[PDB]
């Protein structure tokens, strides 16, 4: 995270989500239910950074993310760095590529969509445009700007 | 086994050009060579969560023309098979244990897509889901067009009325964009213009389209004039008065029409087409409705039979 | 001629243990060996004076699976076939001159019993009469139990929820008390306890039963966990809030369940069973509903055919 | 303690909610919006504890909790210890004592309660009985077990 | 200013023994010496989000007996206050810019207290909020008891009916438990027994109370027989029939009643009190209803008139 | 007699700049110095052929604040005035033999002016006639603007919402265009853009106006931010979702707002104005609603009192 001396230590086996924009760390913990485990997690919020000034850091021991699970962080922490780690060495390091499909976390801004009252998880087809990402709902088949879907 | 065997019929977007032709080719066969016992022994559910007399009678007739039994409900419902809260998911999990196929109409978009996720091995045929899809209305439309024009390629198609909210004009445009060299003419006031996303899809495919203010402007070139109903329950009475008077079709407007030109309308027509048009040879909305039986029989037979020897 | 030929199916109290087995034995046969023309040429009335989508679709499907035609009405009625005052007696005297059997659901207790007194030679099948009986719901329940447990004797049965008003839990208990060595566990708050008259009938027959406050207490011993819906429209919102949260089934509660244990629910389940239970092997409420078709086909075939060679 | 096998570091001033039961640290972060600050925060979840196996721990830097605020954790983390750390010195081992009132974070189990689709803050009067805490709604005026109020 | 000037009257738990005595004292004075102009130039809102003819007419009459003007509405079919979907908060915010006091009845518990947080300087009097409070009914009941019994202390009080759900009896019980030495008799079918929380409250305050299943068990020693309406949907028709006699009173049941004994019922009676009771000196329910006027006047008087002239 | 004595108040186009100023002047006086007896002995009819709780209570309260008596009706389920099918003409003809002034709201455009031709010497004040006029709302809006801004000339006025259909904004626009140098900002999705006829009217009167898609585009320089309710049936649910942010205001959007800036909304808000805005000095919608009382008093005062004492 560009800094040393007074921070959160390193682990042996697991994943470390680094360079998370400030105020996005907690959101990632919620949205993707990351604390919903027995493994040991360590979090640093509003940590000083050389590059970003400040950022969040998530460390999850004995847990790994597929390249696709990594891409799901694309709409929230696109400049993030996901670090794969075994025997204290950064075995792997990857960054979020915006996915072609986003499940479970978003909700169809369409109030008449069938997805809302129902025991189904949301799902959107992702496709880029000049100034944004277009999100198309699997059910309503309506497409919305990621700015509408993401907003409250 | 045919390409459509055991497949759900939810969206026009999911159907290929070949899928379209297969359906139209089977509909022509069944229209000419009825197979009244083909689905004998099959029980089909007619689930109209949203009341729909014309569509339901059309679908149910198709069911019987192939020999199947029918069970169902048309409701204008008070949570039918819910009781203040049962989910559509559970009602489909139940019904899919009863019948061989589910035909459903619902007020919410996506409803049919959700059903396929709970009906197991039972095919789901979408009879309309809110403002999203109405795939069978487009199949019968395309069949009527192919049958009266002999093709779905190189046609001059004018769509008049409420292009903004009409889900059938949106599906018909999308379906026709799967074929080559068609030209579209859109006649609508600005408040009901064909949506930009539809225009973007056409531009993006090399399909030419134009905007015109009256039917007289395109009449001489049009092969299929598709009229759509104005969702008047959306506009101010005054507003609906000004626009109405413009995009109404009278028989005299057809003076310079081509001999093959057909007037289509998913119906009901009420204020859009004057009754003196009915007697002209171009009037083909009733014939189009009658073709919903062959389009729907085809669809049912293809989904329930591995191979048809027609 | 079978024991049930031309007999009315009004009450679980009127059916013997042998009658029960006959029905379940025929349902297993028809489930395995469908006879789609057995009732060909028979016309059956589907009379739902009280609207009932799930039951009616289930019954009507059974009718068609045996080849019979159906006529009827589902009403949420305004004196259907009465006109401010025609008696149920006269409407049955008319309808029994039209059809081969009458399937009816009504809001008043005794309604089906009254019908048999006016239908002459036409059998009356009760699809529910107020808070009294619902014999076919119990037949399909018993069939589901026999089929998944291989017996109706020596079972450990827990019934959870609203035992006070649930007519199906009352009939299921009565029916099961016709067999030997069953043990019942009743899980309900005090306001919805299984009635004393039911407990008196069991005591009086040497059948053991116990009251427990949660499902965890019986889970390890239960073969069939029968959940019933809370007639919430009876309680104060606050009151329904306190009790609800207790007698709700979550998948995790099934950690120590036996391998043969099945979760049953006449449905709709909404607040009683969490959707994560649906994926477990114990979830059997949809399968139970599907079995209503074989239970009901059996019943129809036995009443309308002298002898079945299945 | 368990703070120095691998370093989650020790902070100067602020508070150190320690001895939070497993799977409760995250709730606290949520229910009470603890991450909506710019102060440096460091969280540890499923950390080891000698007297319970695992535990959680929050470190909001240079930010203190009143007498009441600390009592607001009692319903979620009763046998938990707050620490009013002053320049590296643990100066005050407070502890959640059941409050008389619980505001904002609870929801009235009563579906007919006026509080639900209205711009008001939930409010419950607390009290021990048979020892299971009966919670009484300011609006509804109905009383339920903390287990029904908390269920959802 | 008097103790109750400009205060909200939401619950009987917010009123002290002095406050009650103050209301009754004032009620007596107004009953004796009418002040038709006391609230001249005041405009009061009669807000019945939940319709209730007898309470609304009683309240509004009280309003006019003091000279105040009234604006309001009943049975708000949809929202009410520029019908649509706005919050109750917003509705009160607006109406409180128009009136001097708001009297409201609402189907949701809490409604009156929520209004309190948006009314500003405008007092709100709770005419009934779901199954929670109904302070003005208790005040009129208290006034009737004290006037016919001469006191509110050391009374033998019987409460019959639906002790479980009736908010009036819970409310009256608590108000009377603010007075010394009252003795209670709770006659109700166990399915509608007085809540455990009302019994605890009385245990703590050290108050004598007993459960009885029949009126004649204690008829000989009660000063006030307070009857309530047993909601019929609460029970099953047969259930209701089997307990019906427990809570119905006839003229003959009053043979050994104390001369001083009066029968109260918040109304409507019809299913509990036979009309042959009306002609006896014990019947006091219509007199009780008349006293709602003096109690309601007292209340508006106190809340809206700083210096009460009596 | 004053300029407005015995005149009908049907449209804002019939009122001159002096007339408006006269109403506001009077409103100010009445707000400052109450005349509770001014219309003593007058009987006013509150005729809501179209229900509207907030406007009816506001109007009726104004009536009583002046001392007048009221008779009337709301939501005329059927006809109203000896319910059946008589004309509005006949209804007004009769009611005008009973009252001194008629205040009416009707779902049909023109209703108030038609009543004018049958009321005789009885003035009628239009409380709302379909999508046409709503003069008393504009008067209260004007009063609120002038009181908080000190003037009606040279103002920077923003109008957000459904500029297409909302009669209030059309009306307010025209009233303000009777004053010099006002600058307008119209923020609306093009589907609900301010009519071309309102823009022409402003072009002719040489008034500055511009179109914006966001509130923040001009937030920094507006004196009055007038928000409107966007009718949800007007739009398709998905359509409404895609433009929803264009016309919703939050506390954070007010960061660079002028101190003097006030936010008005005829109500109901709920979908446009977040509740965190309520606590800021800019929120003025509830104050605005309160001012409907003084504006409505002024109006009845002027129309019914020949010599207005202030
Ligand atoms: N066993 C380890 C190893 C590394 N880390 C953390 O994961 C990141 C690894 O960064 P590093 O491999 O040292 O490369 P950097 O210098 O951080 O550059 P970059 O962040 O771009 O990879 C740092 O936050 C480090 O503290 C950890 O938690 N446990
Ligand atoms: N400058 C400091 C001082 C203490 N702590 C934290 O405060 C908690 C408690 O430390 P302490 O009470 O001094 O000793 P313990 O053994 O942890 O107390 P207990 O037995 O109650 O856990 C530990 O998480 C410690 O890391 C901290 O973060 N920064
Ligand atoms: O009321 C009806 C008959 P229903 O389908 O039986 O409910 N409408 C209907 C029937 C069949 C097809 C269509 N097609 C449309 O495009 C409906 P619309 O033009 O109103 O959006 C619409
Ligand atoms: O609403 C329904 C579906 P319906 O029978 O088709 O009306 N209820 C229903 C359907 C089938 C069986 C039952 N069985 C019951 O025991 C009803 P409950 O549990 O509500 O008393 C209840
Ligand atoms: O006389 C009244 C007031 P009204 O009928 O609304 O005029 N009784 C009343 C009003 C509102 C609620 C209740 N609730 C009760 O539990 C008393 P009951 O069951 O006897 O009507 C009772
Ligand atoms: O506050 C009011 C009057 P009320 O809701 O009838 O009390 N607004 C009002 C009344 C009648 C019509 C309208 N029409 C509008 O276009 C304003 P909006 O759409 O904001 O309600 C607005
Ligand atoms: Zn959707
Ligand atoms: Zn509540």
């Amino acid at each position: 995270t560009h800094d040393n001396k007074l921070q959160v230590e390193a682990i042996k086996r697991g994943t470390v989500i680094d360079h998370i924009p400030a105020q996005i760390g907690f959101k990632l913990l919620s949205l993707f239910k990351l604390t919903e485990t027995d493994q040991r997690i360590t979090i640093g919020l509003n940590l000083p950074s050389g590059e970003m000034g400040r950022k969040d850091l998530i460390k999850i021991e004995n847990t790994f993310l597929s390249e696709d699970q990594v891409d799901q962080l694309a709409l929230y922490a696109p400049q993030a760095t996901v670090n794969r780690i075994d025997n204290y060495e950064v075995v792997g390091k990857s960054r979020p590529s915006l996915p072609e499909r986003i499940d479970n976390v978003l909700v169809c801004p369409n109030s008449n969509c069938i997805s809302h009252a129902e025991p189904v998880s949301s799902s959107f087809a992702v496709r880029k445009r000049a100034n944004d990402i277009a999100l198309k709902c699997k059910y309503c088949e309506k497409e919305f700007s990621h700015n509408v879907v993401l907003a409250n | 086994a045919n390409p459509l065997y055991q497949k759900h019929i939810i969206s026009i977007n999911d159907l290929s050009r070949d899928d379209l032709n297969l359906v139209l080719a089977t509909a022509a066969k069944l229209k000419a060579n009825p197979q009244p016992e083909l689905l004998k022994h099959k029980v089909i559910a007619s689930c109209f969560f949203e009341a729909s007399t014309r569509t339901r009678l059309s679908f149910e007739t198709s069911m019987h023309r192939l020999g199947a039994s029918v069970v169902g409900f048309s409701d204008s419902a008070n949570t039918s098979l819910g009781k203040k809260g049962e989910t559509l998911a559970d009602t489909i999990s139940v019904i899919s244990t009863y019948v061989d196929a589910i035909v459903m109409r619902h007020p919410q978009e996506g409803a049919a897509r959700l059903a396929t996720e709970f009906s197991g091995n039972v095919p789901v045929l979408n009879a309309g889901d809110g403002s999203n899809q109405h795939p069978t209305q487009t199949l019968l439309d395309l069949f009527t067009i192919q049958e009266t024009q002999g093709r779905l390629d190189n046609l001059h198609v004018a769509m008049v009325g409420d292009l903004k909210y009409g889900r059938t004009v949106h599906s018909l445009t999308q379906a026709l964009a799967k074929f080559d060299g068609n030209r579209f003419y859109f006649i609508a006031p600005d408040a009901l213009a064909m949506p930009q996303y539809i225009l973007d899809m056409l531009d993006e495919k090399g399909i030419a389209w134009s905007l015109h203010s009256s039917i007289e402007e395109v009449m001489a070139e049009v092969d299929i004039l598709y009229m759509t109903r104005v969702q008047k329950e959306r506009l101010d009475p005054s507003e609906y008065a000004n626009v109405k008077a413009q995009f109404v079709l009278r028989a005299s407007d057809l003076h310079n029409a081509k001999a093959n030109m057909k007037v289509l309308h998913p119906l009901p027509r009420v204020d859009e087409i004057a009754t003196d048009v009915d007697k002209t040879p171009h009037a083909w909305y009733f014939q189009q409705a009658g073709n919903g039986i062959f389009a729907r029989q085809a669809l049912l037979a293809l989904v329930l039979n591995r191979d048809l020897v027609l």
